[PDB]
């Protein structure tokens, strides 16, 4: 559920 | 190549296209041809290069996840026996993922880093290869585990020494980086700590430069910041 | 056939683990090679089929529709020459799906539609032939874009002829048969008239046979009704 | 944006 770079 | 015969602008316009049409497996295949013309990329065409692969492997991500839960399941106590079929079929999805990631390492090293001279172009591409060695990571178990580890701890620590130096605490792409190895950190390293601290230090010291920015570059760092932040509420 | 060393129910089963993947080209792949088996489908093998094929042509449309836009507008008045490109691209993505839908409509000559002797089998597959050919004909622009279109009618109309005598006006089949026939005549056969009277006609029919059925079917049916309605609220 | 059977 981490958000990395989009 | 495929693509060797197209004409590198002809490439960048169909890529473009493929995006529009939401064709990521096309748009990587042009873009693709276009590295392979052996011509450094724009600021523009980084982009839609990343864009691309970042689709596909997204795709492939996503279903390996599904899978590997589903094959999980099939190994905890009171499982009926179902056969090969769910890790064979894993093991597929993660064989093409594989294959996707070592090719965008393969462009990288041959030959966009070592052309790469300016910090933008630099950063922008040793972050994609901790990038691409943390997807590696996700999937793998043996031997080289640890190995693909280190590779994208490496990756990302050379472009953060470098954003560090030569790019402002707001630059988009010194932004993401900061994030993706603070997502490295805990999701791969299992340094959590680690990852709380980076997120931290990294917004606040972005907070602090937003003053010297236009309106539009105000909007871009603001929203990856918004990243960072909700990483440490879901972090902490 | 890459999938001819694969056990039957092996590719049944990838066939749903790609499908709660969302790997819709490898659910068509593992179909593809369970039709090939040369057994006649189930009821649920069927819609697995129908399901994979559907989703990837669903695809290719949307990206040969958003193409074809840009195409249109580079011939107006008064827009800059671009080159091939464009259309190239258009024409790429136009064969793949033409591909697909010779590879559906293959399976059902080869051999689904002449081992079908249940009117829920039979009527199933001459929709689906309808359904490939009238993607064909979204397409179709030179000499033979009449052939394909009396090609869809002709399998729809043998479709509905068998569906409406042997079959209650709320089977689901029957229903999206019914359904996708109006939308033919639409998009395709120039007929709005046509599309109104048999959604009107098939909606009023099957709310008069509602009443025959348990709660579940009731919720199959009404939902597909539903789409009938939308369709004539958006055509009148 | 007509609709066709789901
Ligand atoms: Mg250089
Ligand atoms: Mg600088
Ligand atoms: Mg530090
Ligand atoms: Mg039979
Ligand atoms: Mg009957
Ligand atoms: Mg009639």
């Amino acid at each position: 559920r981490s958000l990395s770079f989009e | 190549g495929a693509m060797g015969s197209m004409e590198r602008a002809s490439l960048i316009q169909k890529a473009k296209l493929a995006e529009q049409a939401e064709r990521y497996e096309d748009m990587a295949a042009f873009m693709k041809g276009a590295v392979e013309k052996g011509e450094e990329l724009s600021c523009e065409e980084r982009n839609l290069l990343s864009v691309a692969y970042k689709n596909v492997v997204g795709g492939q991500r996503a279903a390996w996840r599904v899978l590997s839960s589903i094959e999980q399941k099939s190994n905890e106590e009171g499982s009926e026996e179902k056969g090969p079929e769910v890790r064979e079929y894993r093991e597929k999805v993660e064989t093409e993922l594989q294959g996707v990631c070592d090719t965008v390492l393969g462009l990288l090293d041959s030959h966009l880093i070592k052309e790469a001279g300016d910090a933008e172009s630099r950063v922008f591409y040793l972050k994609m290869k901790g990038d691409y060695y943390r997807y590696l990571a996700e999937v793998a178990t043996g031997d080289d585990k640890k190995r693909i580890i280190d590779s994208a701890r490496s990756a990302y620590q050379e472009a953060m020494d470098i954003s560090k130096k030569e790019m402002p605490p707001t630059n988009p792409i010194r932004l993401g980086l900061a994030l993706n190895f603070s997502v490295f950190h805990y999701e791969i390293a299992n340094s959590p700590e680690e990852a709380i601290s980076l997120a931290k230090t990294t917004f606040d010291e972005a907070m602090a430069d937003l003053h010297t920015l236009s309106e539009d570059s105000y909007k871009d760092s603001t929203l990856i910041m918004q990243l960072l932040r909700d990483n440490l509420t879901l972090w902490t």
